[PDB]
């Protein structure tokens, strides 16, 4: 069924405004009154009228019928049932129609005298206690002293506190007239208790004099104290002040006559199975409240003596507190299992409340998870994506294109048609999916490059197919991995992934800048296979070495017709910048990989000739991208990693027991440490060591040892096959793997920390290490030992995961509000930015750490006088050279810290936005990019 | 895999769990991720007319089918159930424009 | 594995076990020497595992750490002595009272009270008016201006005190935020992410501000025919 | 009205140069918005279009079935959807500045 068009338009809106509730107004949003106790009839499971579930004030339980019946099915639209009183509308409105309860007696709301600074104890300028013991029904209080004297002929004074016996001896001492006076006569004796009495008081306060007094008191008081009390009054008087220009704010609110109640979809009561009930504990709160305040009339009714009708008037502000806030009372009100009930300020605050709960994360439609597997064969910013996932999602695509072509009239023929799997299915959902980027997220999402844009392809299988280079950004491996699909649906929504979350899009860190879409594995080490020099030797000699070359074209024809070798040392004449940064050609001794990889490489990066690892690609990506755009970077990335994955395809490397080779004077130097150990023992029972110098000489014995066995393996491994062994390849080219693994699958595992639980220092090393290697073999012993490792950081990992998550939530709480508004502040104040120098080495580059900033002042060269960097300038590259060759030591730059911004942060003190390489453009919310930036390495 | 599903009771969020056929969770910090984007339109649409925005998902699944432009998102039913919470604890609360 | 410990300590200017602690270096050198080296000492931990992140991230969340005051004398202002208020706020105010005189003895005008803050204006027409009554004149004192010294928060008492009260009701002490919200008569603007997430509206950022809902869009060949009309009949 | 057939829009999504999208308006959170209008726009005049090119090849038939088959209304669908979709369609006008835009609040 069409929903029907709700003729409520959503109410537009861009301020939001809090305040005290009147009881007008709760009169005026409120549907009905409350009698009842009762929620349901035990029997028919039907609410009791006038109860907390009445459906004479809240609504309808079942759509378009009234609750007895006589009224049923659309057609009485807006009828008021005669015999029932309920309207005949749509289920739906039992959660926004309000209830009222009409107390009695008014009564104080804890927020306004318990909470602290209590706002009716400074407004009256009565402490605390006493203004408990008012609430709670204790002591008589002076409103208007009138005429009436004390017993010794004491002057009465305004908010003087009288106790019962008082009060009455002070009525009697006055004559009969004065009760008959009107509240506005001056000589009339007034004398309440309660909250009455509060309000009576409130009412007539005049705010602006009570500022007037406050201010003067704490002007002319010598005492702190007293000045500090004055002041703190003021604050709340001006405060509720200031809040009447905004809205009608009156003190007097603060008491209410009426207590509204919450729709009851809110505090459900589900039935469960077995005819068992789960309520929720407002509606016993509530049910307390209307209980007592009906006593309290019934006692009114009856003229109950005046001690048990205080004490009803207590315990029904008590039941207002704890319905209000239970748990800040000593003695809240608990269940029969001593829990503490569930209040209405309860569902506010807490991990647990609204606020935490279901307002900053949401379960949405139009998503979908499942496994992904590597599709290598596809483009940057494609994904593949399974049929079954592709119809769920597009569907309601799907059914549009099927009315708009006829086959079917209703969105129930669509529907039996996109559940049976027909080809034309198929066909209109290649076109569907066509221009229409869906969103791929893997948990957690550490930083922005956790959910990204993708074109999506229909696939084979019930796997989502990933590009590779997007795993880096993703964390993701193939191990059992899953990610999550959302799908945007509206033309925005499609726009904003394209441009700003695709794939292609993303090359870039925004931690740093540095590309992320970096080749990786398989792609770095066939990179590295092709790009290898081979030289030739008798043994075996290399097919086409020091021929030369017009140009590529020639180097191709040869390798394709075998006459040349992969990695053979050839001269080629191609265009190189000369010194002068120009264009030309020159006749350049390079090898026939490299002359295959520089086929896809963009013209204007020059020519790359050198061994391609992971770090020199990085590089050698962020300056293609720093002379050309992002599509031909993309374009590049794509035909490298295909390249590299063939290459690494064709060579067949592999792992072997071979090349793990294994020095054959291992034992040699494990024999001769041995001796020295030996040594250093016969030394020690001589008593010419000390027990600390005999462990410190044994451990270094043994660590050095392990570090020569760790080169000379390094070095075999190195050596053979001319530096074409598949393991050393696998190393240097950074695809996978370390020294340190390469050594304990080679050399020996080396020294293991203790698992003792000294608590004043730390790990002891165990004097004998483990000799034996992976491919040698550990004993039980060693074994044993290394469990240790092991497990401690498989523990260490699974428990500082959390903190560093919670680390970058305190961040993103910190930092949200960060965003980029104007585009210049027009400070002159800056930050002054030097070469990061430590222990005499250069970590950080000046121009590095210049590198993106607006300069401050016009800078000249001290040798040349040349201008090198424009005030309001973002300072480029090619102005990092320029700096970097002049004697420039500090340069003073525009910084966030120095910003003078009204909101946020300007364009030009923040500099260049890293993700795009470029100035940071209006809207940009550094701010949550920052917290992401330093969260991530983190976890 | 879900377009549309079964809500649940009190948040009128789609239900979670694939023997439910439900949606996936869309928490914190990939809103951050959203935020970092300035992808405000998709977390828009994500937060009301996909979760909680009873007649707005209705109003967006009818678009979609038959091609209209895309209702504009109300106010989440999590908001309301906030407000309505405010309102019962006896805070007057207006949206003004 | 004491890296993690170390930037939470940094960032949460916490004293550490063994005391330089963030507040000497704020005292003694000033606010741009602590935030530099706040950010030096971050970034230093990050760099000792290898990573490298832009100091401006740094920077950017350093100038939050930053956005407080501590007053040393409330003057004859709203404030309160030893309250942390924003550095705007207090500028705010500053200027507001700056040039107003206060009431010391009213005498015998009958607008005026002692203790009301008036301007020069307003206390030069009211002593006028009395000495055309012959009246006791108004006495009032020039207005003086509360001072403040910078402070250092950690991350977390730094988000706990944002300006809108709904992020605040959202992050912690919800009942104190709503009930001064409720008296003061708030009027929250949407102006942060975190508030449009829970109300749902679009978040200020990017594509969803507030200046891009004003831009009419359309064909530039119909506005060009459009235009050719509106002149042809303006003939 | 524009001419479909002969449109250089991509047909599916294509890596973008960011620094010509943005370079008119130099903010890329503006130019997004102003496609996305226009976008809009676009979509309701193609839905139109498209809705009276049906309603011409439209048979009238009475029988119950729940599936029908109209060659020719299969056909003219099939040619609407192999169509740019109308946010490329925005793009590509945005990119030959054939997208009027201007600021209300800035102008006033
Ligand atoms: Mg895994
Ligand atoms: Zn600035």
């Amino acid at each position: 069924m069409a929903r029907i068009k709700d003729n409520n338009a959503p109410k537009r809106f861009n301020k939001i405004s809090i305040g005290l509730a009147s009881p007008e107004s709760i009169l005026a949003e409120s549907r009905g009154e409350v009698l009842k106790p009762e929620t349901i009839n035990y029997r028919t499971h039907k609410p009791e009228r006038d109860g907390l579930f009445c459906e004479r004030i809240f609504g309808p339980v079942k759509d378009y019928e009234c609750a007895c019946g006589k009224y049923k099915r659309i057609r009485y639209r807006g009828i008021v049932c005669d015999r029932c009183g309920v309207e005949v509308t749509e289920k739906k409105v039992r959660r926004d129609r309000v209830g009222h309860i009409n107390l009695v007696v008014p009564v104080a709301h804890i927020w306004y005298f318990r909470s602290l600074p209590n706002k009716i104890g400074y407004l009256l300028g009565l402490p605390s206690k006493k203004l408990d013991m008012i609430i709670y029904y204790e002591r008589y209080v002076v409103i208007q002293p009138g005429i009436a004297k004390g017993p010794e002929g004491e002057e009465i004074h305004k908010l003087d506190f009288l106790t019962e016996e008082e009060y009455l001896n002070i009525l009697e001492s006055l004559p009969s007239e004065n009760q008959y006076l009107e509240e506005n006569d001056p000589n009339k004796f007034i004398a309440k208790m309660g909250a009455e009495c509060l309000i009576d008081l409130l009412a007539r306060i005049d705010l602006e004099q009570l500022s007037y007094e406050l201010r003067h008191k704490a002007n002319t008081e010598t005492s702190k104290q007293r000045k500090t009390e004055a002041l703190k009054r003021l604050q709340v008087v001006e405060a509720l002040r200031e809040s009447q220009d905004n809205r009608e704010n009156n003190p007097e609110w603060m008491i209410m006559k009426v207590i509204p109640v919450i729709p009851p979809e809110l505090r459900p009561l589900v039935p469960l199975d077995g005819g068992r009930f789960a309520t929720s504990d407002l509606n016993d709160l509530y049910r307390r409240v209307i209980i007592r305040n009906n006593r309290l009339k019934r006692l009114m009714e009856i003229k109950a003596p005046e001690v048990i009708l205080r004490n009803e008037k207590r315990m029904l502000q008590e039941a207002v507190d704890s319905l209000f806030d239970n748990t800040r009372k000593a003695s809240a009100v608990k269940t029969e299992s001593n829990r503490p009930l569930k209040s209405l300020s309860d569902s506010l605050k807490g991990k647990q409340g609204r606020f935490r709960q279901n307002l900053l994360g949401k379960r949405v439609d139009y998503s979908a998870r499942s496994v992904i597997v590597v599709g290598p064969e596809m483009k940057l910013y494609e994904c593949g994506l399974p049929k079954d996932m592709a119809a769920e999602l597009y569907k309601p695509f799907i059914i549009r294109k099927l009315i708009e072509r006829g086959i079917v009239k209703t969105v129930k023929s669509a529907k039996k048609i996109i559940d049976k799997k027909e080809p034309v299915v198929w066909d209109i959902l290649e076109n569907v999916l066509k221009g229409h980027p869906v969103l791929l997220n893997r948990a957690p999402t550490l930083h922005r490059l956790g959910i990204q844009a993708f074109q999506p392809k229909l696939i084979e299988g019930k796997a989502i197919r990933l590009h590779p280079l997007a795993c880096t950004a993703f964390n993701a491996d193939f191990d059992g991995d899953q990610m999550a699909v959302h799908l945007p649906l509206g033309p925005e929504a499609i726009l904003e992934a394209q441009l700003l979350m695709l794939a292609s899009q993303n090359i870039l860190n925004p931690a740093n800048g540095s590309p992320i879409t970096v080749p990786s594995q398989d792609m770095v080490l066939g990179l590295y296979y092709m790009t290898k020099e081979k030289r030739s030797t008798p043994e075996e000699p290399v097919i086409g070495e020091g021929l030369t070359f017009y140009s590529s074209e020639e180097v191709e024809i040869a390798f394709n017709e075998r006459k040349v070798a992969l990695n053979a040392i050839i001269k080629v004449r191609t265009k190189d910048f000369n010194e002068a940064g120009e264009l030309v050609n020159k006749i350049i001794e390079t090898t026939v990989g490299r002359v295959l990889f520089n086929t896809v490489v963009p013209e204007q990066a020059g020519y790359i000739n050198t061994v391609l690892n992971k770090k020199s690609l990085r590089n050698i990506i962020g300056d293609i991208l720093a002379v050309t755009d992002v599509p031909t970077t993309a374009d590049f990335l794509d035909k490298i990693k295909t390249m590299g994955y063939e290459f690494a395809f064709k060579g067949g490397l592999s792992f072997s027991l071979g090349d793990i080779i294994i020095p054959k004077e291992k034992h040699e130097m494990i024999a001769e440490a041995n001796e020295q150990v030996d040594g250093i023992m016969m030394n020690y029972n001589m008593g010419l060591i000390t027990f600390n110098e005999r462990y410190n000489q044994v451990i270094d014995v043994w660590t050095s040892t392990n570090a020569m066995l760790t080169e000379l393996a390094m070095k075999r491994i190195r050596e053979d096959k001319q530096g074409f062994n598949s393991v050393y390849m696998m190393l240097d080219s950074g695809a996978r793997g370390s020294k340190e693994q390469i050594r304990q699958l080679t050399g020996m595992r080396g020294l293991m920390a203790k698992p003792k639980k000294s608590t004043a220092g730390g790990g002891e090393i165990i004097e004998n290490p483990i000799l034996s290697n992976f491919k040698e073999g550990l004993s039980i012993l060693e074994y044993f030992i290394s469990t240790h490792g092991a497990r401690k950081g498989l523990a260490d990992t699974a428990l500082k995961t959390a903190d560093a998550g919670y680390l970058t939530r305190r961040l993103v709480d910190v930092s949200q509000d960060v965003i980029i508004n104007t585009e210049d502040c027009g400070t002159l104040r800056g930050i002054e930015v030097e070469a990061l120098k430590k222990n005499e080495e250069v970590v950080e580059t000046l121009g590095e750490r210049i590198l993106g900033r607006v300069s401050l002042h016009d800078v000249y060269n001290p040798l040349t006088e040349e201008l090198i960097l424009k005030a309001g300038q973002e300072i480029s590259e090619a102005d990092v050279k320029k700096v970097e060759a002049a004697p420039i030591e500090k340069v003073e730059v525009r910084s966030p810290l120095t910003c003078e911004a009204a909101q946020g942060i300007c364009a030009k003190c923040y500099g260049r936005n890293l993700a795009t390489n470029k100035m940071v453009q209006r809207g940009e919310a550094v701010g949550v990019v920052a917290a992401q930036s330093i969260g991530e390495p983190g976890t | 895999a879900r377009s549309i599903g079964p809500y649940s009771l009190i948040t009128q969020q789609p239900l979670g769990g694939k023997a439910q056929f439900g949606g996936q969770r869309f928490g914190e910090m990939e809103v951050w991720a959203l935020e970092a984007y300035g992808a405000s339109a998709t977390l828009r649409e994500i937060l009301t007319v996909k979760s909680d925005d009873v007649i707005g998902r209705a109003k967006t699944y009818e678009s979609i089918v038959k091609g209209e432009t895309m209702p504009e998102p109300g106010l989440p039913e999590s908001f309301n159930v906030l407000m309505h919470e405010l309102k019962g604890l006896g805070l007057d609360i207006r949206l003004e424009e | 594995t004491g890296g993690l410990p170390r930037v939470t300590e940094l960032f949460e200017a916490r004293n550490p076990s063994n005391p330089i602690t963030p507040e000497d270096i704020l005292a003694i050198k000033g606010p741009s020497a602590v935030q530099q080296y706040l950010v030096n000492e971050v970034q230093e931990v990050y760099r000792l595992q290898g990573v490298k992140i832009n100091d401006k991230h740094f920077e950017v969340v350093v100038r939050q750490m930053m956005r407080k005051v501590q007053i040393q004398d409330s003057g004859d202002t709203t404030f309160l002595e030893n309250q942390l208020v924003h550095k705007d706020d207090f500028i705010n105010e500053n200027d507001e009272i700056f040039g107003k005189k206060v009431v010391e003895d009213a005498g015998d005008s009958e607008r005026l009270k002692p203790g009301q803050i008036v301007t020069a204006r307003q206390l030069r027409d009211e002593n006028s008016i009395l000495r055309r009554e012959d009246k006791t004149l108004v006495t009032a004192r020039d207005a003086v201006a509360a001072t403040a010294t910078p402070i250092l928060q950690g991350i977390t008492r730094a988000s706990l005190q944002t300006k809108s009260f709904i992020s605040a009701a959202s992050f912690q002490e919800t009942t104190k935020v709503l009930n001064e919200a409720a008296v003061n008569g708030k009027v929250d603007t949407l102006e942060g992410l975190k508030e449009n997430v829970i109300v749902g509206h679009k978040i200020p950022a990017g594509t969803g501000m507030r200046d891009y809902d004003s831009i009419i869009v359309g064909s530039k060949e119909e506005y060009d025919e459009i235009m050719a009309r509106k002149e042809e009949f303006k003939f | 009205m524009q001419d479909l057939k002969n449109t250089k829009a991509p047909v599916s999504t294509a890596t973008l140069n960011r620094n010509e999208f943005d370079s008119k308006t130099g903010n890329i959170y503006e130019a997004i918005s102003i496609a996305s209008k226009r976008a809009v726009q676009i979509n309701s005049d193609i839905k139109k279009e498209l809705l009276e090119k049906l309603e011409e090849f439209a048979t009238y038939s009475d029988s119950l079935e729940e599936v029908f088959e109209n060659k020719e209304q299969i056909e003219v669908s099939k040619f609407y959807e192999k169509l740019p979709k109308p946010h490329a369609l925005a793009v590509q006008e945005w990119l030959e500045d054939k997208i009027y835009y201007r600021n209300t609040e800035k102008d006033a």
